[PDB]
């Protein structure tokens, strides 16, 4: 908290409340925003503010935010470590890259909802690193 | 002492430059 | 000897070759062991003359790739006047064209982008359209959507034509070699059917659709009162009220009696004072004049019943003293390269579409159109550019031709030979002119901004001061006032207002006045002068030394396109005829980006604005550019700073996207400085470490990446460059006139 | 008609090309018996007429264009800004002169070598009369357009 | 043949196109329907 | 005056001379038993160092290097 | 020194004052048949049947030249080099073998026996004259 | 004040008539390659275009 006030209390919050200017085509969205936003906290100026300090009082702002992106983003690079790594054995690699083996390609995809598992079972013990000895390096 | 601004400003702008090209050509295409 | 020879089923139709990519060339059908493949795989995808040599080959992939353009260009002008029929206000405009703006867009109601769809006029919320479509309709005779509904399918159904087209003759049907080369058969066809013909049909369009039907609208009367086209033709009572010439019939056409058709093929030359337009009479006998002179032209050439010119020996006979051979030679070239032909057609084809972007501001050709001064700005600026980039175009092709196609043999002593035998004369004294002109136009602005800041108004190039008149240009418009009468003697009115004479005013606006020269139209003019030799200089450079130079002797064989052959003598960077299209692009920029600002701000100050009942014109910007253009300051103050205020301030309403699009604009500019001041070294050495942490995570991709190539970068970033720029302006100059 | 335009000599590998501009009859001979090429003269001659037409020319855009055009001492400004412009001028010469200037180039409209103009007290010569004919080409406008009034008042 | 056309679909930009058609079409209808969603409301 | 300095990776690919403008790589026999033909760098004085000879060699890393230094007419391309 | 021009009406792409100062170049061959070749600067030029010379600019032009003439199967070029004295020297190929195919009598120049990467630090050499690559 | 027309009159004709035999006789002796199978037919359109180029134009 700091040089602000309850969203819900505001007076400049609802000064622009009357005027919405309602988004989709529901005639109420207008009304309907400013009132779930009455929760956050809001400034003089009238507009809300989010705070991420991490507080359990105020966590919908960035924290639950930021777990369903890492869950979102993980499937995507184990998705891609996996399917680039399955490529890796067969004969020919560098045509798979641009034209998809949807057959090795859609099972991996069925996965990678346990990409925390997989990637944990890899640091223990497996292969999330390769040794530094054996990659390219400028002298 | 204003009339030292009427001798010193020119001899910045047309004096100095002529006198340090002057020389400065002659000692770049000296042999 | 012209004759129909075709191949029948030479390539197959099967989708296996749309899987593997590559099979156009052999390089790349290998395989995409590198990044830099996926790149050259869209830069060679038209490079046809790289794919093959045999011109059989090329030609038929030239001409069944015409076809698929054309149904692209279909779908999309079929789209704009489908637009018109379901979501416009097309039907409202034409009861009140002068209160109700032209729209035909609407965005839908998701998030917050529903404020595009403003009250743009007449009980419709839609985006405001500056392309002019609706000018076009009302010029076509189109009253209502049902009608709009039926032209629009007609486009699509002749996109498909099109498309089979292309299909059945790249593999069906092919023509041979033969069939291209016939060259004095192609132009009679053009000129005769495509450009006579259909001038002598638009002419019957005009004389029997818009001009009865523009007639009775201009009068007064409703929309729905008017009858229909077909009932013109079937009921003659209605076309003998308007037009009594048609009472006599055909037979004054036969028997030469052509004044008794002097109501409708009038030759006035002014503008409908109704409707801010060009009469639709004097529009009617235009094409009709424009088809019998096309239909005559053509027949210049043999085609193969003995009768006509062959175009070689008009050129081999057009030699002289100072010309060796004069244009021999110049026949073989046109006719074994098919990038000699695209450079001349590019060339003059960009130069004609600037000389519209003229003739139409003017000489407005279609109702209404002048009073909006959103559409004038927009259809003038954008055939202006149009023009320069085919411009562009054509100097490169003409480069191409000489590295690929050049022939020492047919062009020995020739007109071209002995241009290239004296290429150093032709650049020393253009570079001779481009200096003086930077001088001469520039610094009298900087004397004028030097001056207007130390107090010395007195001492400037302006109107009170030492003003240098352009009195030839001053003479040329007196000439053209005075063409009614005397010379030209039957034209009522000239060919313009912009020359002189009376004003015209169409409700409180202005279509037309004259346009007074003075010290500012005497500088702008040698600016743009200064700005047009310069890309000529870089452009016709690139040309002559694309074969070789004083400093690399075999320029052809490293070919059209190389970065720099070598770091040493010096350096030699950017020595390609490549390059030097890619750095006139930012002088065609430079010129065309003052063309147009030249155009906004004399049109607003001078011409456009609102008009009193005595006479009296309000011009938008007061006539501040006599006494502002002079300095550049005026130019930042007056123009920029000044008419930029309805831009940053759109935000709230309609115009917000402009705001948007605009400041977006001035980002992707900037983008552009990352690979033109930058090179290839450092961002290959900066992957390099990226790919040691993808190595470390096992992440490594098997195709191996790699920086973007030398002549890549300097492409993406011109390309950057060019569409931060223009989308900048292009948004400036909708929303200022928007509002205005 | 045949052909006017040949290689500089009977040699084509050279660069000049002999034009109508470069080797007629008429421009031959202007350039050659200019100043700076004519035969027969020292070099204190060319510096001085080649001076007398140009003191002559520099001296009017000071006057009629120049700050205080439109006062009593227009003509007094354009006399004292030419010799001054004469003078830088004239020192030019003498560090071209003074740095061993190389060489004058042989032309198709000048095929003679030029002139004595191979060192350094050639140019020197030339520059000490560009000063002298400079300065008297500036007096000698000034006189006849500050009295032309009374010339043309006779 | 079908087994060359899924060739064509499986490629890079035809994959590319498809997949971010999906995810975008997702975005913008969840967008029409739950309009605004600045942060998730906490009970 | 720039330095064209070859090394022990060369294998007679000849590659480097062909690519020369202005003629300065010459082959030379190679008296060990490695072959009959190896690089060398006589006319140095006409090196307007292009490095056409480095992208013609097929090593790992080139056989042959162009180590840029003082300029001259020759090298600097210069027809006048 | 001798031969025949080639027959073109001129160019300003050619010979330059340095020609009389310093170093101009020229170059020789021998061609049976009288075809059409491009000059190295601009232009195009017929060739006689016996003994054909040109006079040019550099050095880098004759080679240049001389990779168009065995496209039309002539291997016979020799360049000169002619001072302002009129001291001419034999020097492209400078044996009767050409460069690229080798011959016994030649030595290696600017050898170095070690790789690259066995070169010393510019560090371990400051001060003392010497570069890297030596 | 539009140009004055030309009602139709036999002398009208008679100019049609001569302006085709001129293009015959101009034709036959300076066109390169006269016979193919035509010019006949080709060099009286030619005057057509004279003959309504001079009875328009002797008329105004
Ligand atoms: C930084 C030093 C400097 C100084 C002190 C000056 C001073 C001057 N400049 Mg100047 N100038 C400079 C730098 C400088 N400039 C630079 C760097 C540029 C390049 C942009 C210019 C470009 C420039 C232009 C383009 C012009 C001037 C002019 C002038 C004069 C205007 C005086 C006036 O009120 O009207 C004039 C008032 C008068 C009473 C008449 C002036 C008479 C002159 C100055 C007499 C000079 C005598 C001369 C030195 C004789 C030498 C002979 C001897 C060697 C034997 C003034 C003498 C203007 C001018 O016309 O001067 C003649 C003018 O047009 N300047
Ligand atoms: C056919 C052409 C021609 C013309 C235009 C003239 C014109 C003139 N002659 Mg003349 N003359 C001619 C042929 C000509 N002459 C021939 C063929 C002969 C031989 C018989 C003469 C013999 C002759 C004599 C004997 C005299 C003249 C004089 C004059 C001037 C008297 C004007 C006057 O009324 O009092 C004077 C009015 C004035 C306004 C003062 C005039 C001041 C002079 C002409 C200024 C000249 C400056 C001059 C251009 C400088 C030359 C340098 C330049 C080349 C760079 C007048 C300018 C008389 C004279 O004394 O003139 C000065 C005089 O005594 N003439
Ligand atoms: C009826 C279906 C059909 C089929 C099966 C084929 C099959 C084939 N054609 Mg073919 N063709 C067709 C219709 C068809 N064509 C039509 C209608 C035309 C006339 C336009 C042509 C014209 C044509 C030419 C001129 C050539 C072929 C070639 C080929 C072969 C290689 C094509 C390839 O792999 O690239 C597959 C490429 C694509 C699928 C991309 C095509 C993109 C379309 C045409 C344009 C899209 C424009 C779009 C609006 C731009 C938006 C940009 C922006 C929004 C991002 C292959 C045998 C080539 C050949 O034989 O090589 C030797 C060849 O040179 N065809
Ligand atoms: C009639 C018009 C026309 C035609 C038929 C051609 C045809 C050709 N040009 Mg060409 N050209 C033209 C106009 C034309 N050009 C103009 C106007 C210019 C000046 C800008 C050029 C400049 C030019 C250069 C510099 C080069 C060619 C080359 C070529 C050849 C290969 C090009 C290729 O592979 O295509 C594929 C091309 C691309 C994939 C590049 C894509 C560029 C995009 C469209 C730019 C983005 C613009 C877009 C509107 C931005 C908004 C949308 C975006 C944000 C999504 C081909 C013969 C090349 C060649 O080697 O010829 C032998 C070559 O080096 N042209
Ligand atoms: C504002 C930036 C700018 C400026 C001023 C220039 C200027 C020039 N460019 Mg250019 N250029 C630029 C940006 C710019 N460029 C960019 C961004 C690109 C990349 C696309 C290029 C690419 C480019 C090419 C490819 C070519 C040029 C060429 C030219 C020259 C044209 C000749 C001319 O106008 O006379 C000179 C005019 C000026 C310098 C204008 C200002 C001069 C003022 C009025 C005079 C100064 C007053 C006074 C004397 C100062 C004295 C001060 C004293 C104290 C020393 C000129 C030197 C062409 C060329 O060289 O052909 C001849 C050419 O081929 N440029
Ligand atoms: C490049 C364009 C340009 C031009 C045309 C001018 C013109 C002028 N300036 Mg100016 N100025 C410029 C740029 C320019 N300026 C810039 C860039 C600046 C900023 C630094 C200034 C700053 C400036 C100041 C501060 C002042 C001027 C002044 C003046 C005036 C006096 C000129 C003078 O005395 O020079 C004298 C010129 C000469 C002695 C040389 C003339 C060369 C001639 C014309 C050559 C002709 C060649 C011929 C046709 C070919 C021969 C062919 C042969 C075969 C026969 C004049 C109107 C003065 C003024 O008061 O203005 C009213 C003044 O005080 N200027
Ligand atoms: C006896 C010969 C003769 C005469 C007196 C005329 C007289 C005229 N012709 Mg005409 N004409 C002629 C033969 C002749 N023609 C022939 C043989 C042709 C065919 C090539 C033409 C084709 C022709 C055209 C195409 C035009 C004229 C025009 C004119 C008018 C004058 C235009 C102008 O600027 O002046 C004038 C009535 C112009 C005219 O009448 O405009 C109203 C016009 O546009 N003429
Ligand atoms: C001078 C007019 C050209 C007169 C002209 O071209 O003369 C044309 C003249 C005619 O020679 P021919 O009779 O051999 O040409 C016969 C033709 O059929 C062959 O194309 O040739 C020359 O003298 C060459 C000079 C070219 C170089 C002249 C300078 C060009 C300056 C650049 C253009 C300036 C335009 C300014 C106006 C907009
Ligand atoms: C037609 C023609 C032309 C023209 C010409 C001209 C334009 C001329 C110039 C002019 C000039 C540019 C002139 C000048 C002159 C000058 C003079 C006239 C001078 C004077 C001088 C004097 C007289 C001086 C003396 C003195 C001295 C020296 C010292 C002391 C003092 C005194 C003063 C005594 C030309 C050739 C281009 C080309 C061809 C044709
Ligand atoms: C004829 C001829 C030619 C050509 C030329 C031309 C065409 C042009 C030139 C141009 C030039 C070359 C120009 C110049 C100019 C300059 C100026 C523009 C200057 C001015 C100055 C001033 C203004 C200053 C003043 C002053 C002084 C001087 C001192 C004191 C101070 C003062 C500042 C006052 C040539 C070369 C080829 C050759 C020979 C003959
Ligand atoms: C930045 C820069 C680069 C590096 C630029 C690069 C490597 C551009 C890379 C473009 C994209 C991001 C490549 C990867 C695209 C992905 C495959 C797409 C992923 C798929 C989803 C988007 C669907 C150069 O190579 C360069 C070269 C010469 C002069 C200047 C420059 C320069 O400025
Ligand atoms: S730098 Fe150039 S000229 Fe020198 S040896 Fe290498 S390729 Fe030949
Ligand atoms: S390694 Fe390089 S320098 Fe050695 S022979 Fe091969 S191409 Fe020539």
């Amino acid at each position: 908290g700091a040089d602000l006030t309850p969203c819900a209390e505001n007076p400049a919050f609802q000064a622009l409340a009357k005027n919405a200017r309602n988004t989709t085509a529901d005639p109420q969205s207008g009304q309907k925003r400013f009132e779930r936003y009455s929760q956050a906290l809001c400034g003089p100026e009238g507009y809300p503010h989010l705070i991420v300090d991490g507080r359990l009082d105020r966590a919908g702002d960035f924290l639950i935010p930021s777990i369903l992106f890492l869950y979102i983003a993980g499937w995507i690079g184990w998705v891609g470590r996996a399917y680039l790594q399955a490529i890796k054995k067969d004969s020919d690699t560098e045509q798979k890259e641009i034209q998809l083996d949807l057959g090795i390609a859609l099972p991996i995809i069925a996965t990678g909802f346990a990409w925390p598992a997989a990637a944990v079972k890899e640091l223990l013990s497996g292969e999330l690193t390769a040794k530094d000895s054996e990659i390219t390096v400028s002298p | 002492a204003s009339f030292l601004s009427s001798i010193f400003v020119p001899v910045i702008g047309w004096v100095v430059p002529i006198a340090t090209f002057s020389f400065l050509f002659l000692y770049i295409e000296r042999e | 000897k012209a004759r129909v020879i075709v191949d029948k089923d030479p390539v197959p139709t099967s989708f296996e070759k749309w899987a593997q990519p590559g099979h156009f060339d052999r390089t790349l059908a290998r395989g995409p062991k590198t990044t830099t493949w996926i790149w050259n795989l869209h830069a060679l995808a038209h490079d046809f003359d790289t794919h093959t040599s045999d011109l059989e080959d090329i030609s038929r992939k030239i001409f069944a790739a015409h076809f698929g353009h054309l149904a692209v260009v279909t779908i999309w002008l079929s789209g704009m006047i489908f637009h018109g029929a379901k979501f416009s206000n097309y039907e409202a405009w034409l009861s009140d064209p002068l209160n109700v703006r032209p729209s035909a867009q609407v965005v839908w109601p998701i998030v917050g982008q529903d404020i595009l769809n403003g009250d743009v006029g007449g009980g419709f919320h839609g985006i405001q359209i500056t392309s002019g479509l609706f000018q076009v309709w009302r010029g076509w005779g189109i009253t209502n959507s049902f009608q709009l509904y039926c032209t629009a399918i007609g486009g699509l159904v002749l996109a498909g034509l099109f498309l089979f087209a292309g299909w059945f003759h790249y593999h069906k049907r092919a023509p041979k070699l033969e069939w291209f080369q016939n060259v004095e058969s192609m132009l009679n066809h053009h000129l005769q059917v495509l450009l006579g013909c259909g001038s002598l049909g638009w002419a019957g369009h005009l004389i029997h659709v818009s001009a009865p039907i523009n007639k009775l609208m201009d009068a007064g009367v409703a929309v729905k009162d008017i009858p229909l086209p077909h009932e013109f033709i079937l009921n003659k009572s209605l076309l003998i009220d308007l037009f009594p010439g048609f009472a006599a019939g055909l037979t004054p056409f036969f028997t030469l009696n052509w004044g008794q058709y002097a109501d409708f093929l009038t030759f006035k030359g002014g503008l409908n004072p109704v409707t801010g337009g060009l009469w639709m009479t004097d529009i009617a006998h235009h094409h009709l004049a424009i088809a019998v002179v096309f239909i005559i032209a053509g027949h210049q050439y043999r085609t193969n019943w003995g009768i006509g010119h062959s175009i070689k020996e008009i050129l081999e006979n057009h030699k002289g003293p100072f010309t060796g051979e004069g244009h021999k030679g110049l026949y073989e070239n046109l006719t074994t390269s098919w990038h000699a032909q695209l450079a001349t057609n590019l060339a003059f084809l960009g130069s004609l579409t600037i000389i519209i972007a003229h003739h139409m501001y003017a000489m407005p050709p279609y109702p209404y159109l002048a009073t909006d001064y959103a559409t004038q700005l927009c259809i003038f600026t954008h055939h202006i550019w149009i023009g320069g980039f085919l411009i562009v175009g054509g100097a490169a092709h003409a480069a191409i031709f000489m590295v690929r196609d050049y022939d020492p043999v047919v062009n020995q002593n020739n007109v071209l030979d002995r241009v290239i035998r004296h290429r150093d004369a032709i650049i020393s004294h253009l570079n001779w002119v481009c200096i003086f002109l930077g001088f001469h136009s520039f610094g009298l602005y900087i004397h004028n901004d030097t001056m207007r800041a130390l107090g010395r108004p007195q001492d400037m190039f302006s109107d009170t001061a030492i003003q240098l008149q352009p009195v030839f240009a001053q003479w040329v418009q007196n000439l053209h006032t005075l063409a009614p009468g005397g010379t030209a003697p039957n034209a009522l009115e000239p060919v313009s207002y912009a020359f002189g004479g009376g004003v015209l005013a169409v409700g409180g606006k202005v279509a037309m006045m004259p346009i007074a020269l003075g010290t500012a139209d005497f500088l702008i003019h040698h600016i743009h002068a200064f700005t047009i030799h310069v890309t000529v200089l870089i452009l016709l450079k690139g040309v002559l030394f694309a074969r070789s130079s004083r400093l690399i002797p075999d320029k052809a064989n490293l070919g059209f396109r190389f970065p720099c052959d070598g770091p040493g003598r010096g350096g030699t960077c950017q020595v390609s005829g490549w390059d030097h299209v890619f750095l006139g692009l930012f002088w065609m920029y430079n010129s065309l980006s003052i063309v147009i600002f030249h155009f906004s701000w004399k049109m607003q100050s001078d011409v456009w604005g609102t008009v009193d009942a005595a006479g009296n014109v309000s011009h938008i910007t007061g006539g501040n550019f006599a006494q502002s253009a002079i300095t550049i300051n005026g130019w930042l103050r007056d123009f920029l700073w000044a008419q930029a205020s309805q831009v940053i301030n759109s935000y709230g309403s309609a115009l917000s996207a402009y705001g948007l699009m605009f400041l977006g604009a001035h980002f992707v500019w900037a983008f552009s400085l990352m690979f033109l001041f930058s090179g290839r070294g450092y961002w290959q050495e900066l992957i390099e470490s990226i790919v040691w942490a993808h190595n470390k995570l096992k992440v490594a991709p098997a195709i191996q990446p790699r920086a973007l190539s030398i002549t890549q970068g300097r492409a993406v970033g011109v390309a950057h460059y060019l569409l931060g720029g223009i989308a900048t302006t292009w948004a400036f100059f909708h929303a200022h006139i928007l509002s205005v | 008609n045949r052909e006017v335009v040949f290689p500089a000599g009977r040699d084509p590998q050279w660069g000049n090309l002999e034009t109508p501009v470069n080797a007629s009859p008429l421009v031959k001979w202007f350039i050659n018996n200019l100043p700076a090429y004519r035969p027969g003269l020292t070099p204190f001659r060319r510096g001085l007429e080649v001076g007398m037409a140009h003191g002559y020319f520099l001296f009017g855009p000071f006057a009629k264009l120049g700050p205080l055009r439109d006062a009593a001492n227009a003509n007094l400004a354009g006399l004292l800004g030419a010799i001054g412009l004469v003078v830088l001028f004239t020192l030019a010469l003498s560090l071209y002169a003074n740095s061993n200037p190389p060489t004058a180039l042989a032309s198709v409209t000048v095929p003679n070598p030029p002139d004595a103009f191979q060192s350094k007290e050639g140019w020197n010569n030339f520059a000490s009369a560009f000063l002298i004919g400079g300065i008297g080409g500036a007096v000698v406008a000034y006189f006849l357009t500050s009295n032309l009034a009374l010339i043309q008042g006779l | 043949q079908s087994s060359y056309l899924i060739k064509f679909i499986s490629t890079a930009p035809v994959a590319a196109t498809i997949w971010l058609t999906i995810t975008a079409g997702i975005l913008i209808e969840f967008n029409r329907f739950f309009p605004d969603l600045l942060f998730h409301p906490l009970p | 005056s720039h330095t064209v300095k070859i090394y022990d990776t060369c294998i007679g690919c000849t590659q480097c001379v062909r690519a020369c403008p202005t003629d300065v790589l010459e082959m030379v026999p190679w008296d060990g038993c490695k072959a009959a033909q190896v690089a060398s760098s006589p006319r140095t004085e006409d090196c307007v160092g292009c490095k056409r000879c480095e992208t013609a060699c097929p090593t790992d890393f080139l056989s042959i290097r162009v180590y840029l230094g003082a300029e001259t007419t020759r090298s600097m391309g210069l027809a006048y | 020194l001798s031969g025949k021009t080639p027959l073109f009406a001129g160019s300003t792409g050619g010979l330059l004052t340095k020609a009389v100062e310093e170093e101009k170049y020229a170059i020789t061959w021998t061609s049976p048949k009288a075809q059409v070749f491009e000059l190295p600067t601009g232009g195009a030029a017929t060739m006689h049947e016996g003994e054909n010379l040109l006079y040019i600019a550099r050095k880098e032009y004759g080679i240049a030249l001389g990779g168009q003439l065995r496209k039309f199967k002539i291997t016979n070029y020799k360049i000169y080099r002619i001072l302002p004295s009129g001291e001419t020297t034999f020097i492209h190929p400078a044996d009767g073998v050409f460069p690229e195919k080798v011959n016994a009598g030649r030595e290696k120049v600017r050898f170095n026996a070690r790789s690259i990467g066995e070169n010393p630090n510019p560090s371990q050499v400051k001060f003392s004259g010497k570069a890297t690559y030596d | 004040a539009a140009t004055t027309p030309l009602e139709w009159s036999p002398t009208v004709g008679i100019i049609m008539v001569i302006a085709n035999v001129i293009a015959i006789t101009f034709g036959r002796q300076t066109i390169k390659y006269p016979s193919a199978e035509p010019a006949l037919l080709a060099t009286t359109a030619f005057g057509h275009i004279l003959g309504v180029g001079l009875v328009l134009g002797l008329h105004n």
